[PDB]
């Protein structure tokens, strides 16, 4: 643990990145969180919302 | 490189214009093995209607 | 454009609409900027026989 | 029926199809085949339920008789289950990369140098290093201050009958 | 009777694989150190899904019926285990007042510790089941163990009552956070509930 801070510093950047990458499982309000589902199951005027 | 930066001249320096991506060369669509076909053929060839 | 259609079609004829009218005769495109008029002929485009 | 019977007269035989769909789970679908699958090459690929872009490979993990999908700790898909054949496929996504374009000032001259970053440079005078495929750059041995940096140690410039060196 | 249900009731929430993996995901769980009735053929609830278990020495149990009045009104699920046969069926049966075994059908099919969890969503009828060997009469044992799945019918059939078929222990599922660590060979190695106590949490 004596070199903390620099392990810390790789620490929060991995999360950042594992955080940003969980970020596209989420919906947003949309009815699915892939965008190949929506594009092939939605008709475009919709989809496109 | 001189579109991306919007002018006709660039100074020394490396920079990142576009992104090179493989592009998928046919498609693949894999299913398990057709089974349980619905009994048609005791309707359609029934000895007796 | 003007053509006839029949009436439960009429809702065809919108963008992004689908159906036999749409698919195969007449489609606006998702982005059509202007109108569409209707109006019933039964006293004009029908015959007794 | 006789079966000197006119056309008019003579039996034929009906059937009529339905097709009923509630508000209950459908259980009546049709074949959906598939096809032959390719390894070691960029494929847009369906499986059972997902869909995605990548390359098939043999894998070294072993899935239970019941698992279908990897998952990778950041929640994505890493390995699959081929509906036919009972293998487990990895799915490493298609090589891609940045492009970046090492230049002297345009004042100067117009000559450029490419660079592939993390890619090998078979699958784009050229110089494999740890920053990816370097192209129209002249590997020198002789050391020299950093003009314009790369990476890992590699840089480029314009030198000297004048070409562009890493 | 009542029994504690130590940390038993964890089921594979899906059929996703994930190695050396610590993963949150909020389902119809047993909670722990939660009330289990013991039973030495009563009807149940089957309020939101049922954990079942049975300690056996002579194959005493052998099935389960599902369904909302099992009395010939509306369809109902059957599953069986004649000795040999696994039977299961979806045909409106007119069953018996104490339907018990010697000592319109829309599906058919045909095939010491054991638990089973039963639940249906969204017109799914999930059946993950795990057996094991046990030395225990009084109680069940204590220790962690995951169910696999076996069974998932696309009945639609909606139940609300069910019975069993012949001790066994009978738990309701609630809707848990709960946390699974997944080692490196894919399967459940211990969870953890997140509202059993603070240091859970
Ligand atoms: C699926 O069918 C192919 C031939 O069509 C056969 O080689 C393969 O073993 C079958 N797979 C299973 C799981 O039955
Ligand atoms: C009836 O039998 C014939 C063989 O003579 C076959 O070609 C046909 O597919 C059968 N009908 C159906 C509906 O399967
Ligand atoms: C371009 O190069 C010329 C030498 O030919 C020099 O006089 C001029 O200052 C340079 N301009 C810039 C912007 O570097
Ligand atoms: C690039 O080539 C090296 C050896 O030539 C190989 O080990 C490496 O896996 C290759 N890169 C990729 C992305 O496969
Ligand atoms: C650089 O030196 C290596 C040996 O260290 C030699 O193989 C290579 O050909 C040399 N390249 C140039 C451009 O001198
Ligand atoms: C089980 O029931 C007893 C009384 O019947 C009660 O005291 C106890 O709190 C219950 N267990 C739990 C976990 O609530
Ligand atoms: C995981 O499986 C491999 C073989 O599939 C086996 O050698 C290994 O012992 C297993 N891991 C554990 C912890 O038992």
């Amino acid at each position: 643990s004596a070199l903390g801070k620099l392990q810390d510093v790789v620490n929060q950047n991995a999360q950042a990145l594992n955080t940003l990458v969980k970020q596209l499982s989420s919906n947003f309000g949309a009815i699915s969180s892939v965008l190949n589902d929506i594009l092939s199951r939605l008709d475009p005027p919709e989809a496109e919302v | 490189t001189k579109c991306t930066l919007k002018s006709f001249t660039v100074e020394k320096g490396i920079y990142q214009t576009s992104n090179f991506r493989v592009q998928p060369t046919e498609s693949i669509v894999r299913f398990p093995n057709i089974t349980n076909l619905c009994p048609f053929g005791e309707v359609f060839n029934a000895t007796r209607f | 454009d003007s053509f006839v259609i029949r009436g439960d079609e009429v809702r065809q004829i919108a963008p992004g609409q689908t159906g036999k009218i749409a698919d195969y005769n007449y489609k606006l495109p998702d982005d059509f900027t202007g109108c569409v008029i209707a109006w019933n002929s039964n006293n004009l485009d029908s015959k007794v026989g | 029926f006789q079966p000197t019977n006119g056309v008019g007269y003579q039996p034929y035989r009906v059937v009529v199809l339905s097709f009923e769909l509630l508000h209950a789970p459908a259980t009546v679908c049709g074949p959906k085949k598939s096809t032959n699958l390719v390894k070691n090459k960029c494929v847009n690929f369906n499986f059972n339920g997902l869909t995605g872009t990548g390359v098939l490979t043999e894998s070294n993990k072993k899935f239970l008789p019941f698992q279908q999908f990897g998952r990778d700790i950041a929640d994505t898909t890493d390995a699959v289950r081929d509906p036919q054949t009972l293998e487990i496929l990895d799915i490493t996504p298609c090589s891609f990369g940045g492009v970046s374009v090492i230049t002297p000032g345009t004042n100067t001259s117009n000559q450029v140098a490419v660079l592939y970053q993390d890619v090998n440079c078979t699958e784009v005078n050229v110089f494999q290093t740890r920053a990816g495929c370097l192209i129209g750059a002249e590997h020198v041995n002789n050391s020299y201050e950093c003009d314009i940096p790369i990476g890992a140690g590699i840089c480029a410039s314009y030198q000297t009958s004048q070409s562009i060196i890493a | 009777a009542y029994t504690n249900s130590f940390t038993r009731g964890v089921y594979y929430p899906d059929k996703v694989f994930r190695s050396s993996v610590l993963h949150s995901t909020q389902d119809l769980f047993l909670p722990f150190f939660s009330n289990v009735t013991w039973f030495h053929n009563p009807v149940l609830p089957f309020n939101d899904g049922v954990y079942f278990a049975s300690t056996e020495k002579s194959n005493i149990i052998r099935g389960w019926i599902f369904g909302t009045t099992l009395d010939s009104k509306t369809q109902s699920l059957l599953i069986v285990n004649n000795a040999t046969n696994v039977v299961i069926k979806v045909c409106e049966f007119q069953f018996c007042n104490d339907p018990f075994l010697g000592v319109n059908c829309t599906f058919e099919y045909v095939s010491n510790l054991r638990e089973f969890v039963f639940k249906n969503i969204d017109g799914y009828f999930k059946i993950y089941s795990k057996h094991t060997p046990i030395n225990l009469v009084r109680d069940l044992p204590q220790g962690f163990s995951a169910l696999e799945p076996l069974v998932d019918l696309p009945i639609g059939i909606n139940i609300t009552r069910f019975q069993t078929l012949l001790a066994y222990y009978v738990g309701y599922l609630q809707p848990r956070t709960f946390l699974l660590k997944y080692n490196e060979n894919g399967t459940i190695t211990d969870a953890v509930d997140c509202a059993l106590d603070p240091l859970s949490e």
